[PDB]
């Protein structure tokens, strides 16, 4: 993390083994690239406009398109690792509860978004609006997929 | 004009330039004038041309030939690693009057 | 850990610095590209480089040095050499005209053309330094800018930086062998600034080093590179405690007050003890006593002046490697009880011992076999006065006939300064014979 | 200690081996110049 | 919704215009077709483009500029260049018969025939605006369609648009190099047009940047294209708070209430700090302390003036890039200790800061390297009066015997105007030494 910004608590890889991506509870959205011969990494901070947020979960698409964030504000941030820029913000109105603590991007263009209350929501990309809602007890901390994704197991 | 019998007929380990068997107007940005084309040794590859020889011709390239043949693995144990400047001073969080928050597993 | 820059002036000073910075970057781990293969995260960050290196962010470690020579041949070979990415181009300041083995066009005529650029570049290093201890200035007393331009630096660095421990690593010319003809002139006309704003003037002549390389190191026909590798290991005990840990850590300000008794007397010697080659390195055991004894011996010294016909007054003994303190103080005891090695009455104490924990790293291609227990001695004796006296005889002979003067005065220098440097040397020689009488 | 001191001889051998390999050709060189 | 209109008048202004509009398009993501592709769009809109461009429905961003010069050759190069589909076809006002170097041609003959056309397109551009905050002007201070033609605009914009900040970015004649023989003459005749009908005037020489890209960028033997890009980076730093996000955004009227002390003392200086080259960029740390110090050195001023021959009255430090606001206050504290920057009796504080959060953008094929940290220092000093006085001396010599006057009084004016323009210069100087006196 930079010296102006804060500290990072998340990591993820991609569909090529040179990208490594971190978010933060202080906004350090940085898409690194791996440089084995010189044994160093090269970061690139992602511009998101003036949307400084606090985010605690990362998931990426199966075809390495876009990485997805779940912020404390209750906002799904989708950004590009190939142009280092934002693509789409979350729910305009009716935002989520205590911040999205678990995101799991499916093989489709969809995403199983959780909450700090247990509002597991399957939503699509452009509106981030709920399609099927079921309330879980406890704040959602883990959304796994049984491979193909027909039986996803949620931990709280 | 020396036609330079191949390889082992020079003090420099080289066959020599083949040479030229129009002069484009070029306003380039690295050298003072146009008639001193090798003023600051731009285009001179004297280090790379000295790395193909066994023994270099200048008596100043001997500093740093066998550097890629290390004789000793370095014992990096008795160092002077700074700990008072790096374990006392935090960067920025003000954590002391912050809540434990998300993921505060304690020993 | 603190910082110290190194201002190399002269063909000699930058070729000594060629062997020095080769050893420097090997000790820490900086490759000739200028990058460390391990990062500061991996290693529990080891800021041992900070004394001679400075990070830029991409891992590009930087020699805290300024190479200067007024003639462009010996500086362009380090902008085209293997260490061309390591240095900075603004650090490598060079000029057009030679000093031509002449003091006058080093200090007055040609030296003024680049005194502005170097003093700006000393400021660039000094600003980003936070604990700048000393100026480690490398030069030779027997040439041009190494006799010239360094004198204009010594005056300017004292007015600008004041008390910042202006050390000086220097090459004296030899009793018999000499590579110049005008060498006596520019070796006593520049020692004005040496007995002026310079606090510890380390001394080496070329001749003694050849004898060490022949006898101990067992190479005939030695070149100037092996002579400079010895100087690099001399620094690497002087700046070892600033870079590596030890039992008795010894700072660069410690050196002065432990070696200069009087403000005029500030000229030490240098001696590296376990300097033997590899074939005769299986042979000797080399524990602690034979190397404490080694620096104290005539045919291991680095300056052609015998300590037996003189009296020691201060001797800091710096140790590296696997040195155990009991082995030192027994070796201290056994050599303080020898008649030929004489200590003056106003130094009942003896030695300043410095123990370090880092064994010396060997240069690949270097002569010096690895030793797990090394000594670099910095003595201070009255016996250096015969080294000043042999060039005094040589200067007085070729000045009484006024030979080789029209090159000097006709280049921006007054005749009167020649007589001033004459009386100045008489004063220092009178001081050294004065400080070594036993008052009783 | 015995390890890289053993290596140190082999480097010193290789320096002198190739320095000899350098000087043998210069003998062969100054010959061919004289041969013409 | 914070717009600025750039009025590039004369040869140099369009030449600076082709370098600045190259830079502006990169920053806001505008292709030479005037279009912004979807990939380089922050999600949704960005709003950081309307300060210098304007959307026209279909997806075409057009510059908010007016290019006028009284001859076709330079403007026709813009119409037949890569940016033919960027600039709108009507905002490239041309006319024929160049004002061959003559202030009279600007303010008598070929100036009044075109001045109604240019102010209409300024009126159309400033009617599309919501938050017009200034008039950026790029003229030449030496020529006919430079100092002469902009003398009509500022004396007609001031009566029409009233209270607006008229910022000038112009090229002043250098101390020893000058293209035309009429250059010193046509620089004091436009002082009745920049002292009252203006707000600020960013002086830029020619000889200075020639030395900037000789000692930092190492681009000896340069041309105008290189110089106009570095001037283009200056504007992009001054007008950066109006578009991007940061910690202390210094708006244009924020800027001038802190820069301009007295109503007639409004001629500041300019420096860009990271003017480092490409290979020397990796070979530097480029932290805030030394870039702020690199603004105050007397060799990086964009106008050939010694700043140590006068007194810094007001200062402002517009940092661009990743700058934490602690180390600026540390950098300010250092320059409050150094004696050589003497400020004034009447301003204890004397420092404004601006912390933007966007790194500088490099021209793809340019000279300035990827630095993630910049600052542009704009200083109102009493030391610019000697640049005024040096061209006064070149005037009085060529004035005294009446020469090159018949070309100038011939195409319509009076002989008297020389003296009052000279008296205005003498009154301009008289304030500058007056303000820089300590008061009791
Ligand atoms: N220690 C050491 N001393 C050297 C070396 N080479 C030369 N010297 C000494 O340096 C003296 C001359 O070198 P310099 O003082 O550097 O001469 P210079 O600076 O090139 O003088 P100009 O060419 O006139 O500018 C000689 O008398 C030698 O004693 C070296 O490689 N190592
Ligand atoms: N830095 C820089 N200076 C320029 C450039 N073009 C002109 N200048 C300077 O500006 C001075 C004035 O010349 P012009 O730009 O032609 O001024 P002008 O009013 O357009 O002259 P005319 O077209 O004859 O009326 C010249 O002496 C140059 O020194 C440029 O592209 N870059
Ligand atoms: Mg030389
Ligand atoms: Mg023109």
């Amino acid at each position: 993390a930079g010296l102006n910004v804060g500290n990072a608590t998340t990591v993820i890889f991609s569909k090529c083994r040179d990208e490594m991506f971190v978010t933060a509870g202080n906004g350090t959205i940085r898409v690194w690239e791996l440089d084995l011969p010189n044994r160093k990494i090269w970061p690139t901070e992602c511009q998101t406009g003036q949307m400084k947020r606090i985010v605690m979960s990362i998931s990426m698409a199966n075809d390495d398109s876009f990485f997805y964030l779940g912020t404390t504000t209750g906002d799904i941030l989708k950004m590009n690792p190939r142009t280092k820029l934002l693509a789409d913000t979350g729910p305009a109105k009716d935002k989520f509860s205590l911040g999205v603590s678990a995101i799991c991007c499916l093989k489709m263009g969809g995403l199983l978004v959780g909450s700090g209350d247990g509002l597991l929501v399957f939503c699509k990309s452009p509106s981030y609006k709920p399609i099927k809602k079921i309330q879980l007890q406890g704040g959602i901390t883990s959304i796994t997929l049984r491979g193909e994704g027909h039986q996803f197991f949620v931990g709280t | 004009p020396r036609r330079q019998d191949p390889k082992e007929h020079s003090y420099y380990y080289r066959q020599g330039w083949t040479g030229i068997i129009k002069r484009d107007p070029g306003y380039n940005q690295k050298l003072h004038r146009d008639d001193r084309e090798h003023a600051k040794s731009l285009g001179l590859r004297i280090n790379e041309e000295e790395c193909e020889r066994p023994v270099g011709v200048l008596s100043s390239s001997v500093y740093g030939r066998r550097i890629d043949q290390p004789v000793e693995p370095l014992n990096r144990d008795h160092g002077r690693a700074g700990h008072v400047k790096a374990d006392f001073y935090r960067k920025n969080d003000i954590t002391s009057i912050k809540a434990p928050g998300f993921g505060h597993i304690s020993p | 850990m603190r910082e110290c820059i190194s201002v190399h002036v002269g063909q000699a000073g930058v070729q000594i610095g060629n062997a020095c910075w080769e050893l420097y970057c090997l000790e820490h781990g900086i490759q000739p590209d200028g990058q460390m293969p391990s990062d500061k995260t991996i290693g529990g960050g080891d800021d041992s480089f900070n004394t001679f290196f400075s990070e830029t962010g991409a891992g590009k470690h930087v020699p805290r040095a300024v190479f200067v020579d007024l003639e462009p041949t010996v500086i362009d070979e380090v902008r085209t050499g293997t260490y061309r990415q390591l240095f900075h181009p603004e650090q490598l300041i060079t000029g057009k005209e030679d000093a031509a083995n002449n003091y006058a066009r080093g200090h007055y005529t040609i030296g003024k053309e680049l005194i502005d650029l170097v003093l700006d570049r000393i400021r660039k290093l000094a600003d980003q330094c936070t604990g700048l201890q000393g100026f480690l200035i490398f030069h030779s007393f027997g040439g041009g800018t190494g006799s010239g331009f360094t004198s204009l630096l010594m005056e300017r660095l004292s007015v600008d930086y004041g008390k910042k421990s202006k050390l000086e690593f220097s090459i004296y010319p030899a009793p018999q062998v000499s590579t110049a003809v005008v060498e006596p002139y520019n070796s006593i006309l520049t020692t004005h600034t040496t007995l002026e704003h310079s606090d510890c003037a380390f001394m080496v002549d070329n001749e003694a080093i050849y004898d060490i390389c022949r006898r101990n190191l067992d190479i005939e026909r030695p070149t100037y590179t092996n002579l400079n590798r010895l100087i690099g290991q001399i620094v690497s005990s002087i700046t070892a405690s600033l870079r590596f840990d030890g039992a008795l850590n010894v700072d660069l300000t410690e050196f002065q007050t432990n070696l200069v008794p009087y403000p005029r007397i500030h000229f030490p010697l240098a001696t590296y003890a376990p300097v033997i080659s590899a074939e005769k390195a299986y042979h000797e055991q080399l524990s602690v006593a034979e190397i404490t004894n080694a620096c104290f011996e005539p045919a291991n010294q680095m300056v052609k002046c015998d300590p037996r016909h003189g009296k020691y007054m201060a001797c800091c003994l710096l140790y590296r490697g696997d040195v155990v303190p009991k082995d030192v103080n027994a070796a201290i005891a056994t050599i303080k009880t020898k008649r030929t090695i004489q200590f003056v009455d106003w130094c009942p104490t003896g030695f300043k011992v410095g123990i370090n924990y880092q064994p010396p790293t060997v240069v690949p291609g270097g002569d010096l076999a690895k030793v797990q227990r090394a000594v670099c001695m910095l003595s201070n004796t009255t016996a250096i006065a015969e080294a000043w006296a042999r060039l005094d005889h040589k200067f007085d002979l070729m000045y009484a006939k006024r030979a080789f003067v029209h090159w000097y005065v006709g280049e921006g220098m007054e005749e009167g300064e020649f007589s001033e440097a004459r009386e100045d040397m008489a004063a220092l020689e009178k001081d050294y014979e004065e400080v070594g009488m036993d008052s009783v | 200690c015995h390890a890289i001191r053993d290596a140190q001889i082999l480097e010193k051998q290789l320096i002198q081996k190739e320095l000899d390999a350098e000087e043998k050709r210069l003998d062969q060189m100054m010959e061919v110049e004289r041969q013409k």
